[PDB]
Formats: C-alpha cells, structure tokens, sequence
C-alpha cells in the first residue's frame, strides 16, 4: 500500500525526521515534504515522488530504491548505498555529499556538481562525465572506471582504490593527492 | 455462547515446580565440583 | 662459531622486552583514571628489530571527557599474557646455560 | 593453542562490555524528548558476530537502532509540539535492557572462568621441563 | 574424567529444559484455549557390563492438563467455550486439520 | 542467554501491550461513540529440541 | 608535556556540567 | 610388601567412585516418576565388603535398593495416577545422600594420600645402602 | 622410538588444547544473532579418534557443528529478524561448555604428569650399570 | 574499571536534577500569577574513535 | 625493571587513597553550613596528574574544589541567614560520591593483583639457571 | 579401522538427546 | 560486510562519507 | 591496533552546530 | 553373593512373549 | 580383570520395550 | 601549581 | 621522602583562629 | 624512657574537641613521661 | 636479627588482642546498670606505648576508662533511682566499638603476614652459601 | 603507671 | 613470657565483690 498522512505522523521524530526502516511502504505521495532527514532503508520504495523535498539528509541503504525523478530538493546529505539505482537523473539539488557505492549505477549527469564527497565504489559505470566538479575525495575503487575525461574538478584526495586509469584529464587542478 | 475460554494454568503449581527445579540443579552442581575435586587430589599418584 | 650470541639464541632479547611490555602495561593501568593519558602500546617486532616503538592504542569506545583511552579489561588480559610468556622465556634462556654447562663440564 | 583462548574470550570480554555501555545509554535516554544532532534517540543494540577468518572471535560489527516506532505522547503545550500537538519519545523497552543488563553479565563473567581455565593449563604446561 | 561430572551434568542440563518448559506455561497464563503442559523426568539406566550404578535421568512431556479453563464472559456473540470437554475442528495455513 | 529468560520476557512484553491496551480504553471511558479494544494472547512457536529434525 | 586533571565522577562528564574548574580543564590537553 | 598397599587403596578408591556414582544417580532420580522399562526408581547403594580371614582389600559385591517406602504424591489430574490420584516418587533422602558426596569424597581423597605415602616408602627401600 | 609416550602424551596435548579452543569460541558466540538464519553461529565440537591398526596416537579429524536445532527467539524488533519476528541464535549450552571446559583442563593436565614422568623413566635409563 | 558506571551515574544525577525542578513546580501551587517550569532531558554522545 | 612497576603500582595505590579519604571528607560534609575556617565547605577532588614523556607514576598534585554553586537553603531564621534569609551548603552530590567510592576500591584493588603479580616475575627471574 | 567421535559432554548423554550429528556418531 | 544499519561514530558533517562504519 | 599519534578526545557537545 | 542385588541387564518384562518365555 | 573380547557398549535405552 | 589549589596550612 | 627532623601533629581546631 | 602513648583506635582519631580521651593519657603524645 | 621482627610482631599480636578482648567488654556491658565493686561500669580502653629512643615493640601500659560523661536515663522507679529520678548507664558508643573491632581484627593479622614473611628470609638465609 | 590505669585486683 | 617459680592463681569473678 502507500503512505498516508496519519501513518507519516507514526514514523516521525521530535525534530522532524521520517523513519521508514523496514516498513512496507510503496509509493510517497507528491510534493512530498520532510522537515528533516529522510530514511527509506530497506524499504520496497522503487521510485521517489515528484516534487520531494527533503529538510535533512536521505537514507537509502540496502533498499530497492530505483528512481529519482528531477527537481526534487535534499538539504543535507544522499547516501543510497546498496540500493537499485541505475542512473542520477539531471537538476537534483544536493547539499551535501553522493553515496552511490554498490549500486547498479551506469550515467552520471553531464557536468555533475557534488557540493560533498563522491563515491562510485563496486558500480559498473564505464566513464564518468565531463566537466565533473567535486569539492570533496572521490572514491572509484573497485569500479570499472579506466579513463577519465578531458576534464575534470576535485578538490580533495583521488583514490583510484585497485582500477587501473591510463587516460588522465588533459585540465586537473587537485587540491589532495592520488592513491592508488 | 458469548464467553470465552481462558488457560488453565495452575501458577502455584508452577512455582512450586520451579522452586525444587532450582535446588535438584543446584545440588547437581554441586555433584559436578565434587567430580572435578576428587579428580585434582588424585593426580599426585603420577607426582613422583 | 661457538657465541654466547649464536648459544643464547633471541632468548637473551625476549626476557627484556617482555619486562618492557609489563612495565607499560602496568602503566597503563595506574593512568587508567588520570584524564588526558592516551594509552600506550609497545609494538613486539620493533624491540624484535632493535635486538637483531611505544605507541598509542585506538579505542574501540569513545571516552566520557577525560580523553583516558586505556580499557582495563584489555590490560588485564594483556598482562596476564605478557607475565605468562615471560616465564617461558626465562625457562627457554635458562635451559641454554644448563645445556652449555653440560658440554662442558661433560656433567 | 591455549594463547588463542586469552584472545577470544578476551574479545568476549570486550563484546559484552559494548552491550553494557549500550544498554546503559539505552535507560539514561528512555525518557529524554530532546536530543543534540536533531535526531529523536532510539534504541540502540549492539549486533555480536563471530569473524570465522577452531578459534573463532566474537567482533561488533556496529551499533544498530531499534525498528519500533517511537512513543508519541499528545504534549500540545511543548515548544517541540508538532502541528497536531503530539511529540515523541526514544523506543527505548526497560525490561529487555534488563533483561540484556543480566546476560551480558552473566555471559562476562563466564568468559573470566574460561581465560582462568586457560591459564592454569600453561602453567602446568611449563612446570614440564623443570 | 569420572564420568560422575557428565552424569550430574546431564541431570542439571535436563533441569533447566523442564525449567523452561515451566516458563512456557507462565507467559502463556492468559493466552485463550491454553493447555499446559506437563513436564517429568525419566529414569534410564546405562545397561552394560559393571555394576548397575549409573542411571541418566532425562525430562519429557507425558501430557497435558486437559482441565476447563477460566471462562470469561465477554457479552459477543462470536465468542464461544467449549462446556466441559471437547475441541473446534480449525486448519491452519498449510490446510492440515486439528483441533483447538 | 538461556532461552528460559527471553521466554519469560516474551510474557513480559506481552502483559505490558495489555496494560496499554486497558489504560487506552479506561481514557475513553466518556468519548462518544468510542469502541473497546482487548488485547488477544496466543502461544508462540513450538520446537522440538531432542530432535535434529 | 604533563597532563592531568580530576578524576573520577567529575571528569566523567559532558562539559556543559561543569563542574571540573575552568583552569583544570585546561591542563588535560598538554602542559610544560 | 607395599605393592599390597596399592592394591588395597586402589581397591578402596574403586570403592568409592562407585559410591560416588551411585549418589550421582540418586540426586539426579530424585523427581523421576517414570523410568526406562516399568518400575520407579529407588535409591540405590553400592555394598561394600570385606573378605577377612597382611592385608584385606575392599570389593564392592553388587548395587540394592534402599528399602525406604515411595513417597506417594497426590496428582490426581496426571496420566500416570492409580485408581486413588496418588503416584510415587523415588524414596531419594537429600541430607543423606549430600553426607555420601561428602563422606565418599574426602575417603577417596585420603586413599591417595596413604598411596602416595607408601609410594615414597617403596622408593627409599631402593637407595636403601648406596 | 626412544620418546613414544612423548608423541602420544604430546599429542593429547595438541588435541585437548583445540577443544578449549572451541569451547572458547562457543561461549563467546553464544549470544551471536549474526544475520540471515543458516549463516548463525553454530555450536563448534572436535573430534578425536584413534587408529589401532605400542601406542596408539589421539589425532583430531576436524571440527563438526553439533545437530541441536537454532535457540529462536521472538522479537520483531531487531533489524536482522524475520516475517514471524524470530532471531536465531546460537544451539550453544551454557551446561555442556562448563563440563568441556572441566573435562578439557583435567586431561590436558593429566597428560602433562605422564610426559612429565615418563622424562624421568629416560633419565633413569642412563644411569643403568653406574 | 568500565565506564559503564559514570554514564549510568551521570543520568541518575540529572534524574535528581528533574527530581527538584518538578519539586518547586509542587511547592508553588499556592503561589500567585507562577508559570510551571518544564522539565526535558537532551541526549549528546560522545563523538569520537570507536 | 620490574621494581620500576613497584613504583607505579605503589604510586596508584597512594592516589586512589587520597581519592578514598577525600570521598570520605565530602559524605561527612555533606550537610555542614559552619567551618572552622569562615567558608562554606566545598566538594573537594584530589587532582592526578602524569608526567609522560618506559614507567610512568601517578602523581596526586592538590586538591581542587568544585565549583559548582553552594546549595542555598531558604532558612530565615537561621542564625547564619543573609538579608534574605539564604544559608548556603556544601555543593557535594551524592551519587557521584558514590561512583568514587566504588571507584577508588577498585582501582585500589586492581594495582595490588599487578604488584603481586610483577613480585612473581621477579622471584621467577632469581632462579634463572640456578 | 578407527574409534573417532565428539568427546566431552556431547556424547555423555543418553542417544535421546541427539546432539551429535547422525554421521559423525 | 555485515549488518547493513550500523552507525557512525563521527559527529555530522553532510559532506564527508563516514569510513568509521563498514561502508561496503 | 596501535597508531603513531595519540588519539583524539571525545566531543560530548550540547548543540552539534557548535563545535 | 548379596540377596536383592540389582543386575546390569534389561530387566525381563511381559509384553513381547519373548521375554515373558525364554528363561 | 583382562579379556580377549573387547567390552560392550552401553545402551542407555530411552524406552527398553524398543530393543 | 596546579591553579587555585587549596593549602594544607591554618588559613 | 625521608626528613632529619620528625614531622608535626596535624591539627583539627574548631577555630583557626585559635590555634 | 622517652616513649610515646595513647588510646589507639576510634578514640583517638576523633578530633579533640569530642573529648574522650582522659586529659593524661592525651598529654603522653608529644613524648612527655 | 630477624629474630628481633619475632619480639615486635608478637607483641602486636598480644596488643592487638588485648584491645579486642576490651571492645568484647565494652560490647557486653553497654547496656549493664549494676556492677560487682559498686562502680558502674565506663568504656575501658587500651594504652599502646613505643619506647622510642632498630626494633620497638610495642606494649600495653594499662587500661583506661573513657572520659564522656555517663548517660543519664529518667527511670524514676527503678530501685537504683536517684532523687531526680535518673540512672546511669556506661558511656559505650556502637560506632566506635565497631571500628576497634575492625581496627584491631586487621592489624592483628597483618602482623602474621609480616612475621610469617619474615620467617621466610630467615630460612633463605641458613641457605646461604649452599 | 599510667594514671589513670585500671586495677586487676578487688577494690 | 614472664617466667615464674610459682604457679597462678585462677581468675575470680564474683557477683558481688564483698561476697569474696
């Protein structure tokens, strides 16, 4: 079934936060609005509503979380670890850091900014995206990323965690270092 | 029709079950301690 | 040949560094209430290195504001270790004096 | 060998103290509405398992929050009053942190009696040889 | 090492099975349609050569208190007691019949 | 732990749901149109022990 | 360095009790 | 001779670990109202003896029943009652049977001791006269 | 040849110190919900055997996991439980441990007195015709 | 010994803290134009290795 | 240097008795407004201290009071009262004189088992090949 | 021809108790 | 890994993922 | 394990935002 | 030998004819 | 006392009717 | 030295 | 820390003023 | 002869102004007698 | 001369006894009216001396009677009564009985210790030299 | 003696 | 101890000391 106001007031804190964990929920409603941090965590969820809004950080790990549909709005951080994400869709607003590690994650938006740390960990993406910006360390160990594009933007550490890069962007300032 | 029937369980039948429980596993203990106490004095027999 | 270096063997390094390690076991111990000790830790292959170094122990539980990272359950048992190993040592380097004074005094 | 015992019930040792200091935040927050990190504490447990890599150690992997929902209390007059008036207080069930307060004593102490059985054998083990 | 610390060993692990079957009993006081259940031990000798002197002692359930249980008068008519002895023919989920 | 002490607290969670079933029905004991709710017990699981299988 | 400070029930604490004097609080981080 | 020593605390250790057994029984039968083939238990004790005509060893000759009555208990409701609700229980005494752990324990422990004494008088009749 | 008690006495040594290692790791993995429920924890047993075919070395064959079904407990609030709200545990006894790790001591401890004295029988050897 | 001591006891403490603010709600029943004072506890872990 | 750890055991002792004494001071002046000195008794706390830098002692470097507010105690006609009829008691707390008092023992206790223990290393390293 | 089994408490007890897996007893 | 909810240890920050927690 | 530098202290803050 | 001694042996019963017969 | 036939196993029979 | 300790001597 | 000179008795008055 | 006496125990260890002691045995402390 | 240590530990042990054998007194008699020599009876208490001027024994001088006042009771028609009304009965206080008997129970045996430890280094030194 | 000492014998 | 030439005398604990 779906999630209705008087079983949305059930799962919330003190301070606003929605907590899912394990429940069988379906479907959000639209336009949906979370005064504080969201978690779907093991939840049957395969798609997040249109219009979501979210005033903390979501919580999607282990979960069947599938698709995310644009112009939905997360204050804090995205960690959808573990979930069934395929692809990122273009114009989310992140304030915070991009957890996608062991996701059957392919593409990445075009010119992708991560305002947070980036992970592509175990993902079976083949290239990342040009004009890529990241503020914080990118973590692409043990994915199937070689070549990096001609571009490309981190401001912390690289760690390249086992996978092997032959193509280096032509244009890369790094305010960290490179491990291996 | 129109009552419902509850367990039949004697509870001071039970307690009094639980009491000489504790105490038949309690002087088995007891039986176990003694077992390894005579087995430790008989091992100077091989202390030459 | 013929050395009290190839005789001893390590045995004569070992005695030292396991009353090394008891000592700053027993350290950690009596530091155990002082807020603002970090625990210590001696690393067994460094004194190893040093016969052929005092460092911090990470906690595995966050502190209550006095910074004190030593887990009296952990030093325990690592004394407990350390004391029992030593007797050993002691008897392994003991036994090569024994053997040596044999041969020669054929004995 | 018999070392190897002083390194897993030692870890026992440890294990059961995680539990304890769990349970321990568990009752001092059972009725604590506010909360630093704007988070609603919930119930914490710590999850054993045994990190096979014969001797087999006991590891905590990580402290996990409990799935019950939490305890909404219609409180209108709070400030931390929702719109409906109801606000919420930690899962937190006093008789299982009891009950959880006697086994991991219970188990810790019976993990001194193994590392105490232990120790006598590798005396006796050296007394061989003198 | 005298075979006496297994023998008593095996007498208190059985103690505390009857212990919890004890145990069941008492969480299920008020659960509807109950029957305790009965719990004794049973004296097994270890036949063989040697002198008879070891006996292992082991608890089973003989059966159930098959007594009326406490009625309660609700006042709804979909609630009935069976009146003196008797069962309700019920299948569970796997559709196999038995009786409540 | 034995498995004596988590029976017995199962009884315990159990009389606990009751007693919060009963102080909610003793709060509406004056709201109009309100229905009583009673808590219903059942046996959990039983398992054979001296059995592999 | 030299570090110190109350042990015991007071150090034991959050800060916001504060009951461990300002200045003692201060030699628990290094001193010399 | 003390090789004849050995035999007869040997003899009496043997004794008593089948004294010890047999209390073991008893305190583990003390609530069986059941029993293997068809008859309840009775408290069992071990018949020691001595075959006086030097030394005489002590040989246990056979396990007999206690002659006490079966404590007849009032279960009326249970499968196993008589025609009168009564059913019987083992005639196990606790105080005598815990005074036999006791008594056989310590006569056990001091066997050794005289064999372990005698023992030592052996070995000095060898470095007798070098 | 010249030290056979050594290899057997030796040798229970070896085979008694692994099974205070697995009753080690049953008792402190007796609380191990671990996840799933045929990925639990699972009481742990060596197994000694003997081939007769002098002395007759005692080696161990492996380690079994005993046959006694899951411990399962109702608790539909742990995370890792199940549909009907059952966390699997550990078919570990308390009792049996306990009487292993008595049994495991003594004997380890029995075998050190044999190796130590059959030492002693090799010295006396050497002084024969001195 | 384990630190499990001092975190019980810092919550005892605050529970007789509570104790005396609900105590002067008690003793001013009687006083004119008194706002009652409520009482919360806040829970804040200690952040840090482990 | 093993009576470097005599040392360091024998100096925790000394400070967990300092700890103990002045536990004892703040429960029997818990309730005392006078003093000879014209100050209100405050909860005293012995200040440890380590000077890190192989053996570290423990040193005790002076008694720190608390500074946590005098209770004040609406007493008007008390002799002592101020102009508002305030007295003013020591600050101690019950509860946290307790934790250091099982504290204190504990701690005592504990360096006793290491200096015992350390005696017997020592003993053990005198008859090294003799 | 061998004489292997689990020794300790697991086979002290009576073959009602079936702790011992089938194979190994 | 392991359990799949664990915790972190490290006080929130919304831009650096917690590598205290098994975070595979 | 064992580390080169000490551990950092434990932060029991009573509002997370200031630290 | 004692009179009333217990035996190490299944004791002889009645249902199976076989025990009830063979001596 | 020795033998040349090894000694018999004990049975402990839960029932004795079964055997 | 450590701050404001407290004396041992009559005031 | 050994001194030449025997140390003094502690003093408990109910005043320090005399003392 | 220079010795040094007292009441040892619970008596003494009260401080003075509980004034147990007898007046001469409390002046034997100082060494007098 | 460790022989001296015999003469100091001994004569603690006899001090030590003295002053409990006077608590036992003082226990019995706290609640005595009458007396045999027409005095009522007063807390008795031990003087210990040290005749310091190596080795000092210590050795009671005598006992003495507590100087606190008698405690005065209103028993108007007791036979022993005085024009006021009042008896008297001995000034024996529980709480510092109590702590004698504690005081003096654990100085007497850590004498033992020190005399049984002090025999030990005079058996080691008669093998000295061997 | 002690001044105030106790009398073993018969007032 | 005290050694002495003459044996003690036994302890006298009358109920009444002029009854002596």
């Amino acid at each position: 079934y779906e999630l209705d106001y008087y079983s949305k007031f059930g799962h919330t804190d003190n301070y606003g936060n929605l907590d899912l964990r394990n429940k069988p929920y379906t479907q959000l409603p639209s336009g949906f609005v979370v005064k504080g941090n969201l978690n779907i965590s093991q939840t049957p969820i395969k798609k997040l509503p249109k219009g979501l809004d979210v005033g903390g950080s979501l919580e999607a790990t282990n979960s069947a979380l599938k698709t995310i549909r644009s112009g939905t709005k997360i204050k804090g951080y995205a960690n959808l670890l573990g979930s069934k994400i395929e692809s990122w869709p273009r114009g989310i607003k992140l304030g915070g850091y991009l957890n996608l590690t062991d996701t059957p994650l392919k593409t990445l938006p075009a010119k992708l900014r991560v305002k947070g740390d980036l992970s592509v960990i175990r993902t079976p993406i083949s290239a990342l995206p040009e004009g890529l910006v990241v503020d914080g360390n990118l973590y692409i160990g043990g994915s199937a990323l070689q070549v990096f594009p001609d571009t490309m933007t981190v401001k912390g550490n690289i760690f390249l965690g086992g996978n092997k890069i032959t193509k280096w962007p032509s244009n890369l300032t790094l305010g960290g270092a490179v491990a291996p | 029709t129109g009552a419902i029937e509850g367990s039949n369980v004697n509870a001071v039948g039970e307690m009094t079950a639980l009491i000489d429980l504790q105490r038949q596993f309690e002087m088995q203990v007891k039986m176990m301690s003694t077992a390894e106490e005579m087995d430790k004095s008989s091992d100077s027999l091989l202390r030459m | 040949a013929i050395s009290f270096d190839n005789a001893l063997g390590i045995h004569q390094h070992t005695v030292g560094v396991r009353e090394r390690n008891a000592e700053v076991i027993s350290t950690n111990i009596a530091q155990a209430n002082t807020p603002g000790y970090k625990a210590r830790g001696l690393d067994f292959a460094k004194e190893l290195q040093a016969a052929t170094d005092k460092l911090y122990r990470l906690p595995t539980q966050p502190d209550t504001g006095d910074g004190n990272t030593v887990d009296l359950d952990l030093e325990r048992n690592l004394f407990m270790q350390n004391q029992i190993r030593h007797q050993a040592s002691l008897d392994f380097l003991g036994s090569k004096f024994k053997n040596l004074t044999k041969a020669i005094k054929g004995e | 060998s018999l070392f190897n015992v002083f390194n897993v019930t030692g870890s026992a040792m440890s294990a059961e103290s995680v539990r304890l200091n769990t349970t321990s935040s568990n009752l001092a927050n059972a009725d604590s509405v506010s909360s630093s990190a704007k988070d609603t504490y919930k119930a914490r447990h710590a999850v054993f398992g045994a990190e096979l890599s014969d001797t087999v150690p006991v590891k905590v992997m990580g402290i996990v929050e409990s799935d019950k929902p939490l305890s909404a209390e219609y409180n209108p007059d709070h400030p931390l009053a929702n719109e409906e008036g109801y606000i919420y207080k930690p899962n937190v069930n006093v008789m299982e942190e009891m009950a959880n307060m006697i086994s991991a004593s219970r188990a810790y102490q019976t993990n001194v009696q193994v590392a105490d059985s232990s120790k006598q054998m590798l005396l006796r083990t050296l007394q061989m040889g003198q | 090492m005298d075979r006496a610390l297994f023998l008593a060993m095996s007498g208190a692990k059985q103690n505390m099975q009857a212990l919890q079957l004890r145990a069941n009993n008492l969480a299920n006081v008020s659960t509807t349609g109950f029957r305790a259940d009965l719990a004794q031990a049973r004296s097994m000798q270890a036949y063989g050569e040697g002198h008879p002197s070891r006996v292992f002692s082991m608890t089973e359930r003989p059966g159930h208190n098959f007594a009326q249980g406490s009625v309660i008068t609700t006042g709804r008519d979909l609630d009935v007691t069976i009146e003196g002895s008797g069962w309700i023919s019920v299948l569970d989920h796997t559709g196999k019949e038995g009786l409540t | 732990m034995h498995p004596a002490l988590w029976v017995s607290k199962t009884g315990l969670d159990a009389q606990q749901t009751n007693i919060a079933t009963i102080s909610n029905n003793l709060a509406n004991a004056s709201t109009v149109g309100y229905k009583k709710s009673r808590a219903v017990f059942e046996d959990l699981f039983y398992q054979n022990i001296n059995q592999p299988g | 360095n030299m570090v110190a400070g109350i042990p015991g029930a007071l150090s034991n604490q959050p800060p916001a009790d504060a009951s461990i004097p300002q200045d003692v609080a201060q030699m628990k981080d290094g001193s010399v």
